[PDB]
């Protein structure tokens, strides 16, 4: 006495119709060999003959593996999918071994059978026709239609995997002491208890899913630990990336290069330690996979790092709710932050890195936050928690960032964990005047057309300068001019400039950036003991700005 | 007790689908009450799961109430509210009160729950589709649909405000010298009594509520008296700096901007000259008048500064240091329609997200209590960061639209 799979309603897209797709010619073996399929099959249930009224047919082929005695089936439903609605594949996201609790024992239960007691909307099989060209086109070709969730459509997934937790929740409810993934025909479960009371639990489901017919072949799952899922090796108590080495070659194209970074990339998962910087300087705009482009001398001491870190390979934990979740973070250089995440020392759950956004200035502090946040989501998707962090960088300097910013800032809970290089704020620009300081009214103007300008500055003690440049923007010299104000002066200076631009450059503290003049400015900058800089309106004729010197 | 048994004819905007919006990832704390509340709400059934037939998504978390420490389900229904918001006539919205924003005081009720006895239209149930997510993955998500009328939604307010005038008539007919507007699940009462007689005809609008029908125990105080567009102000020194007066002319040029007869000229005329930041300078004649024409001029208001209710609100938001933030709601560049000043409740508040947070939503409550509808932030955060924190904060029943301004303003300072 079976319990019945509730079906569930299938409708097609918004004013669209049906598979109306020729049937192609096909050859007598074939067409033969699946007239052996499709009898089985409707003998099973599976589908089922349709009369000369139902016009939507899907083209069928017809496949042997290889070197093969045995003939394959298929249908071709790419018509038919395009037009069936839209499903909630709950797919947007696969676990991550991270954050899977140890098994004392799991087993495995394949249910390619089941699967074929899911019913197809009875209001949408007709959909599914197709048409077995009969031999010799002396007669009509065998119709058929599906009464199961076809095996290539849109919605059969979506359905099947809805279908089977509906069937589950009641029981993985009342045995909180177990687990169940459903990824395919397989079924796994696991639990932490006496190897005894475990397959007795198995047998408690298997009884379960026979309440709706469900037969299951004796959890003989021919397979056993360890298991390979999505690149993962997985075992009772630790977990690693599939060996995926890093190559030998002296022909890295386009594509090479490009196939050993994601390597590096998903093994950055794992393996504490993985860049990929000097190798992603290697593929910008690039289209054509083919140009060799060579390997910089840059790129090439750096993938021989990742070749000696991959030799010892190494396994992550089980994720223990019980005790503390604690991240770590590191300045490589360049944009360059790796991670660690763990639990107890050295026994890394998972680890990883960050690339900067390639933002024309930015400064650590500025990253050393995003990478915290870019972690904390992660870490919120995979346990469902934030880690406590241990950061590079004295409490002291980050209170002084986050309360000096000029944008709204927070990190979660953290402390210092003193292993260099720290990460540190290197000048702070005076919020008043200095007294007794030279004050260099500065300024630069380029001309639109020729693209020559001038640069310079004019003080109070009479001190003065203006230098000419070719090739330049109405933007760089305006930098130039205080770059001139920050080399001819004193351990103190006031600079004044009109610049509203050049002003917003430094108003964000940035101690790295793609233009060189920007750098030798910070480089100026540090040197420094106290600057002060001030704007003012320009052509407003403000005393100083009297540097009708650039318009020359 | 009460529910209709008719349920509105509702549907979505031409050429519109649902809202098929990614749900974003919770913590475990906030699943667990995610969890349980949803299952009463199904043992009540204002809600109810649903299948794979069902493409349709949107967001949904939980936080916690002003006082109270207990998970309240909030539902991000922005992108729905847009394309669902299709219309509403003679149901519309609400006359706005201008009179709300005039009472020297204002209370803040929450009527949400009277909308979960309301069914909704069988047809449109599969757009209110939203999923508790799993840690991890580990599971799937628990989706649910909607049979009431969904908090947040905008149309809700819209369907009950039938039922709802009449819940009120005893009341309003009683004491018409009180207004009483409605934006979401917040009814918002506002009188000109005493704080204390305030309280009153309060804990008369809930003991008379709770017949009708319906956290009805929650209101929060106001006062629009104190809600102008405050005065650019320039300092009132003995002795000026060349500093002084050079950032003095700079935000009187600012300020030309706005106010036209703003004159400079003089000021700067005692620049003139390469001098050293920390002089001295002396006010002369010209400049001395010059600056008081200036304060003259900016002591009025500014002119031409017209709402516009078709067109949206824009509000800028400033981090000042010291937990002080500044603010100014406008639709027209230096038109602002109304201007302030957030200041500092928990003292050393290490938290400048939790503040920024807190600004936004008194910011929008006011938005609300003067043109009905909230407005669009300019906020002074990194997306990366503020997404990752804000619902950590966040306690209102709506949810205003946000962009990120990543460009430090030179205006910090001035509007300081
Ligand atoms: C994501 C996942 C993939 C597979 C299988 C995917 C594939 N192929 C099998 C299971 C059972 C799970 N889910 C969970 C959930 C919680 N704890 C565990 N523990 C656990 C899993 C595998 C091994 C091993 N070896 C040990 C302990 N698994």
């Amino acid at each position: 006495p079976i319990s019945p799979i509730e079906t569930v309603p299938v409708k097609l897209k918004p004013g669209m119709d049906g598979p109306k797709v020729k049937q192609w010619p096909l050859t007598e073996e074939k067409i033969k060999a699946l007239v052996e399929i499709c009898t089985e099959m409707e003998k099973e249930g599976k589908i089922s003959k349709i009369g000369p009224e139902n016009p939507y047919n899907t083209p069928v082929f017809a496949i042997k593996k290889k070197d093969s005695t045995k003939w394959r089936k298929l249908v071709d439903f790419r018509e038919l999918n395009k037009r069936t609605q839209d499903f909630w594949e709950v797919q947007l996201g696969i676990p991550h071994p991270a954050g899977i609790k140890k098994n004392k024992s799991v087993t495995v239960l394949d249910v390619g059978d089941a699967y074929f007691s899911v019913p197809l909307d009875e209001d949408f099989r007709k959909y599914t026709a197709f048409t077995i060209p009969s031999i010799n086109n002396e007669t009509p070709g065998i119709r058929y239609q599906y009464n199961v969730l076809p095996q290539g459509w849109k919605g059969s997934p979506a359905i099947f995997q809805s279908s089977m937790t509906k069937i589950l929740e009641p029981f993985a409810a009342q045995n909180p002491d177990i687990v169940i993934y459903q990824y395919m025909d397989d079924l796994y479960v696991g639990s932490d208890l006496e190897i005894g009371q475990h397959r007795t639990k198995i047998e408690e489901l298997r009884q379960h899913l026979l309440r709706w017919g469900l037969t299951t072949p004796d959890k003989k799952h021919q397979k056993e630990p360890p298991f390979l899922w999505m690149g993962y090796e997985l075992h009772p108590d630790k977990w690693t990336v599939q060996p995926i080495v890093l190559p030998e070659k002296d022909s890295w194209t386009v594509n090479d290069i490009q196939k050993l970074v994601g390597k590096l990339n998903w093994a950055s998962q794992i393996y504490p330690g993985i860049k990929v910087r000097q190798l992603s300087k290697l593929l910008r705009g690039t289209k054509a996979l083919t140009e060799v482009i060579p390997l910089t001398e840059e790129a090439e001491l750096e993938l021989a790092e990742n070749r000696e870190i991959l030799k010892e390979p190494v396994h992550g934990v089980y994720y223990d709710p019980s005790k503390d979740l604690i991240a770590e973070i590191q300045k490589q250089g360049q944009g360059q932050w790796t991670y660690q995440i763990y639990q107890e020392p050295f026994k890394n759950l998972k680890t990883g890195k960050y690339a900067r956004m390639r933002g024309a200035h930015t400064n650590d502090v500025k990253q050393l936050t995003e990478a915290v946040q870019k972690i904390t989501t992660e870490s919120i998707v995979i346990w469902g928690k934030t880690p406590k962090f241990k950061l590079p960088i004295q409490k002291e300097t980050w209170e002084t960032w986050w309360t000096e910013y000029w944008q709204a800032t927070w990190i979660p809970e953290w402390e210092f964990v003193n292993t260099p290089p720290l990460v540190k704020l290197w000048y702070q620009l005076e919020k008043e005047p200095i007294v007794g300081a030279e004050t260099f009214y500065v300024d630069g103007a380029a001309n639109r057309e020729t693209k020559l300008g001038k640069a310079g500055y004019v003080t109070n003690k009479g001190r003065q300068k203006v230098v000419p440049l070719t090739n330049t923007t109405n933007q760089k010299t305006e930098l130039q001019a205080i770059y001139l104000a920050l080399q001819d002066s004193g351990l103190e200076v006031n600079i004044v400039t009109d610049s509203q631009y050049a002003l917003g450059i430094i108003q964000a503290q940035p101690d790295k950036s793609e233009s060189e003049l920007v750098n030798q400015i910070i480089e100026q900058l540090i040197k420094k003991e106290k600057v002060y800089l001030a704007w003012v309106p320009a052509h407003k004729g403000i005393g100083g700005n009297e540097q009708v010197d650039k318009l020359v | 007790p009460i529910s209709p048994i008719e349920t509105v004819p509702v549907k979505l905007k031409p050429g519109m689908d649902g809202p098929k919006v990614k749900q974003w990832p919770l913590t475990e704390e906030k699943i667990k009450a995610l969890v349980e509340i949803c299952t009463e709400m199904e043992k009540e059934g204002k809600i109810s799961k649903i299948g794979p037939e069902n493409p349709y998504n949107t967001p949904v978390f939980a936080i916690k109430k002003k006082d109270s420490t207990k998970w309240r389900k909030l539902v991000d229904f922005r992108e729905l509210n847009k394309r669902t918001q299709d219309f509403w006539e003679v149901q519309l919205g609400i006359p706005h009160p201008a009179g709300l924003k005039k009472k020297k005081s204002v209370t803040v009720l929450d009527v949400g729950d009277a909308y979960f006895s309301v069914p909704l239209d069988e047809d449109f149930r599969k757009y209110t589709a939203f999923t508790i997510p799993s840690i991890n993955n580990e599971t799937p998500g628990i989706r649910y649909q909607y049979n009431v009328l969904p908090q947040g939604w905008k149309g809700s307010p819209a369907i009950f405000q039938s039922s709802m005038t009449k819940i009120l008539e005893p009341f309003k007919k009683q004491n018409p010298d009180i207004v009483i507007y409605q934006y979401m699940d917040d009814l918002y009462v506002g009188s000109d009594l005493e704080i204390g007689q305030h309280r009153t005809k309060i804990e008369e609008l809930r003991q008379h509520l709770l017949r009708w029908g319906l956290f009805l125990w929650m209101g929060y105080e106001l006062h629009p008296d104190k809600w102008t567009v405050q005065p650019i102000v320039l300092p009132e020194k003995d002795s000026w700096t060349v500093n002084d007066i050079q950032k003095l002319v700079g935000k009187l040029n600012w300020a030309s901007q706005i106010y036209p007869g703003i004159k400079v000229r003089q000021l700067s005329k005692l620049l003139r000259g390469t001098k050293a930041l920390t002089e001295v300078i002396p006010l002369t004649e010209e400049a001395e008048l010059e600056l008081a024409e200036n304060r003259e001029i900016l002591k009025e208001p500014v002119h031409g500064v017209y709402y516009d209710p078709s067109k949206d609100l824009i509000a800028e938001i400033q981090k000042q240091g010291q937990g002080q933030w500044t603010y100014q709601i406008y639709q027209e560049p230096f038109k602002n329609l109304k201007t302030g000043k957030y200041a500092r409740m928990r003292g050393a508040h290490t938290n400048d997200v939790k503040q920024l947070t807190e600004a936004v939503q008194k910011i929008t409550t006011e938005s609300i209590v003067i043109w009905g509808k909230t407005p669009k932030f300019k906020l002074p955060i990194q997306k990366e960061t503020w997404e990752t924190w804000w619902t950590e904060y966040w306690q209102a029943t709506w949810i205003p639209e946000w962009e990120f301004v990543n460009t430090p303003p030179l205006v910090k300072l001035w509007y300081q």
